[PDB]
RNA sequence: UCGCCCAUCAC
RNA sequence: UCGCCCAUCAC
């Protein structure tokens, strides 16, 4: 079990973060892969970031949790890098995905941010 | 004038009497290899500076190159191997180390022979993890074969099972005894049992209710005990491997690119946290300096590479390859910097193999 | 049917058997353990192990007729060119717990295999370093009664001589396996053996010289004494 | 700046490869004594054995094959680079052992000129 | 002036050793350059070795004097590596040269060895 | 094309 | 039951 999944994720909200990627894909502004995640996670106003649960080495995404604590942004995760690539719409994998504008996903990002902030507390 | 051996360092005068002696402040093989191959160590350095405080200005050593380093350290140093300090220590070792002296010579000679070869893993802690899983699996199969050894030898001496509870002491007993009439006070006292435990066993051998295994049968149960003592020796080789393997620990960036580029990327990100928080598509252009500056201020040509330019496949190759290698290298570096900051665990031979493979792919492509 | 007998040399043994010819043997320093897959005999309170002469020249030389053998019970000896130590196992038996054996090797990986065997054979010390450069092990060796050389590098006359400056006592012995073809391949072996004799006789006295024919070819054994 | 000290082999071939090559020679003394032709083949294992004992073709490289401009590189240049690497390696060992001064980025610049010339020739 | 020198000399012996290279080359057996010198030095076979006074970096030949003590062979120096290369017949320079067989030059190489054994003392 | 030391498996 | 070589291809 990797060191970056610092809270236990329930049978809810994970599929809503997957759905938030699916519907931001043609309607928002979005980046995919961990280095493009990293620059849109530093720069401008990101709204949400998503990670896979099977990233190996774990070290490549282990930077994203402390980087979200310095800058007041929420994070969440989903069960597979190959499914996260397919959610972004690429036939390879993705270790992480970042939302710059939610498009359709704005009410989903508001529900996720409200529920995760009181979970980790 | 000065000479060294297995346990210490000794100064004798040009008539032939002892002035001063030291012992090593690190494990003797690790210090003696340096002094044997010809380089200076702190314990010999503190002795030769004690002779300089005591007013000796000229020095005579055993090794030609230790003598060469001694004059480069600022001393009137020369070489003469038959000199009294070494000639006495090697002629009459029983005067200095006592009538057991060869046992300490032995204990460090075999350790130096274990040390005069290099040790460099790509996965040292993962090898230690498999050695730790092997240590529980070895103890668990020793317990299994000991349960069969107890039950089978109880056909021929059933009184033994309650009487020897300690498992390796039961194994070594069956290994060396085999048949129950080879039991004597001498072999039990060599196996190190107490006079109390030897007041039993022999009492039971004269009255046992066990059956008869032939000489041809009972040697099979002796061979079962001998292969369990092989397994108990492997158990120690696993414990002693880990006791060495925990000295080979290192950072990844030192192996993937080395200090000239690693310390530059750290300094151009301002620190190693900051380098670990950076993307590949900025690590590519760290230390592009005037090229990054004017790509911003005047909207100029995007920098193809920064301080990575002197990498082993960029400043020395065709333009077709120079652009492709720069971002692939910056990808693998963005992994390596995050490993060295957030966990500090070593994988860099695989990070090297992937950058061999992607540059071989750039070769089959271009 | 087999019989174990003493040889004409202290600590050395012989067996005769079902063909009845003599084979060379030693009384085992650590009974029960094997080294190379040797022929063995358990005996009345004892165990004896055989040295096959086709496995090391020093066995073949003792079968041919080498008479001035100096390695004896309780002596101190330094040997160069040991590798994994089949030779060293039989001198470990002959010298016993009373003596002292050093073994120096220059080939780095082949010496490794002897490292656990000397945890039983604790009268041997294995040492990694160039046999031509005594100074490279000077802290972990002492004065000895005997030196033996069977690295038999092109340097082997300097290997024997410089180790015999440093470590051989006054009145002490030397042995060398002269590999004629590796010292000079340009001349008849008797010219190579004559320069080895005339260089060694400007520091030692020579006591015996042996060509290994008709068992082997163009290699010789020399044995010597320092005054 | 007058308090600085740095080893040359540690910068020319990288610390882990330098530290390995020093032991296949027996020591840093030997790496500072031996010829480039021998330093080229150190630790080639059974390829050196069959070149001596069985009379096969000489090995093009030993442990210097792990050098970061030989390991990934195409065949046309691997041998040419291995020869010049063994010369420049023998120099760096001689500087670290006899002199204790630092020139390793010059020694790199010269091998980098020879690698550029190998591209310009082949 | 380099570090590796062990005794002082005028042009005496040195001009005679350069003269010996100029006749051993085509009456005897010779090698040129420092890695071939080092092969003939390490495996003993060089009867006399000649090294330059102007090697740059100086360190590449600095092993040849102590290694010629370790094997017991005479060694000497000469004032310029380009002129030593030209004496060895080649069109570049040479940091050192090795004599394997003096050819006609035996009395001359024996004079050099006998007079260098006045200085290695 | 050859030499020696040395493990292991075998007759 | 086991081994070698020419031409061409690749790192």
């Amino acid at each position: 079990k990797p060191s970056y999944v610092k809270f236990e994720v329930p049978k809810e909200l994970a599929e809503k973060a997957l759905q938030a990627v699916e519907i931001a894909r043609d309607t928002g502004k979005i980046r995919k892969g961990t280095n493009e995640t990293t620059k849109a996670v530093e720069r401008g106003q990101a709204k949400l970031v998503i990670i896979a649960e099977d990233v190996d080495p774990e070290e490549i995404v282990a930077h994203l949790p402390p980087l979200c604590e310095e800058k007041e942004i929420p994070y969440i995760y989903v069960p597979s890098k190959k499914e996260l690539g397919a959610a972004a719409g690429i036939e390879v994998a993705a270790a992480s995905v970042a939302i710059i504008e939610p498009g359709k996903a704005r009410d989903l990002v508001e529900e996720i941010a409200m529920k995760v902030k009181e979970l980790m507390k | 004038f000065i000479s060294e051996n297995v346990r210490g360092i000794y100064a004798f005068d040009e008539n032939g009497n002892l002035i001063e002696k030291r012992y090593f402040t690190d494990k003797p093989e690790k210090v003696l290899d340096q002094l044997l191959k010809g380089e200076i160590t702190k314990d010999l350095e503190e002795l030769l500076n004690s002779l300089k405080e005591k007013g000796y200005d000229e020095f005579v050593f055993e090794h030609p190159e230790l003598s060469r380093r001694a004059k480069e350290l600022g001393f009137s140093a020369t070489t003469e191997f038959p000199n009294i300090a070494g000639e006495r220590l090697r002629s009459n070792p029983e005067e200095f180390l006592g009538e057991n002296w060869f046992e300490e010579y032995y204990k460090v000679g075999v350790a130096l022979t274990r040390m005069r070869i290099q040790e460099q893993s790509g996965a040292r802690d993962k090898m230690v993890i498999q050695a730790i899983e092997a240590l529980d699996d070895v103890d668990k199969v020793i317990n299994l074969l000991v349960a069969r050894l107890r039950e089978w030898y109880s056909l021929h001496f059933p009184e033994l099972d309650e009487l020897l509870p300690k498992h390796p002491q039961y194994v070594a007993f069956v290994k060396t005894v085999g048949h129950r009439d080879n039991i004597n006070e001498e072999v039990l006292r060599e196996l190190g049992l107490s006079e109390e435990k030897i007041k039993k066993i022999l009492e039971a051998k004269e009255k046992t209710m066990g059956a008869w295994m032939d000489q041809t049968d009972i040697e099979v149960v002796r061979q079962l005990a001998e292969e369990i003592d092989r397994l108990y020796q492997l158990r120690k080789k696993l414990e002693d491997y880990i006791d060495r393997a925990m000295d080979d620990v290192a950072p990844n960036l030192k192996a993937l690119v080395g200090a000239k580029l690693a310390a530059r990327l750290i300094s151009l990100a301002g620190g190693l946290r900051e380098l670990a928080m950076m993307p590949s598509s900025t690590i590519q252009v760290l230390g592009a300096e005037k090229a990054l500056f004017r790509h911003l201020r005047t909207g100029a040509k995007p920098p193809k590479h920064g301080v990575i330019y002197q990498y082993p496949a960029i400043n020395r190759s065709p333009w077709w390859q120079r652009g492709k290698i720069a971002r692939a290298l910056a990808g693998k570096l963005a992994i390596a910097a995050r490993v060295d900051y957030f966990s500090g665990e070593y994988i860099a031979e695989e990070l090297k193999k992937e950058l061999e493979a992607r540059i071989r792919e750039i070769k089959e492509k271009y | 049917m087999v019989e174990v007998k003493k040889h004409k040399f202290p600590g050395v043994y012989v067996v005769i058997d079902d063909d009845g010819s003599e084979k060379i043997a030693t009384k085992n320093l650590v009974p029960g353990q094997r080294v190379y897959g040797e022929r063995v005999i358990k005996w009345e309170g004892e165990e004896y192990r055989i040295w096959n002469p086709h496995r090391s020249k020093l066995g073949a030389a003792i079968v041919n007729g080498l008479k001035n053998f100096p390695i004896k019970p309780g002596k101190s000896v330094l040997y160069l060119g040991i590798a994994s130590g089949t030779t060293a196992s039989h001198v470990s038996d002959i010298v016993g717990w009373e003596g002292k054996i050093y073994g120096i090797e220059f080939s780095p990986r082949v010496l490794r295999e002897l490292v656990p065997i000397v945890e039983e054979r604790r009268n041997i010390i294995p040492i990694l370093g160039d046999a031509t450069k005594p100074e490279e092990y000077r802290a972990l060796v002492t004065k000895v009664d005997v030196i033996f050389e069977d690295v038999a590098q092109p340097t082997q006359a300097k290997i024997l001589i410089d180790n015999a400056k440093a470590y051989l006592k006054r009145g002490g012995y030397g042995m060398i396996a002269v590999k004629s073809r590796s010292i000079d391949v340009t001349k008849e072996p008797e010219q190579v053996f004559k320069e080895v004799e005339r260089e060694l006789s400007e520091y030692f006295e020579v006591i015996e010289r042996l060509n290994l024919e008709p068992y082997e070819k163009d290699h010789a054994l020399f044995v010597v004494r320092k005054p």
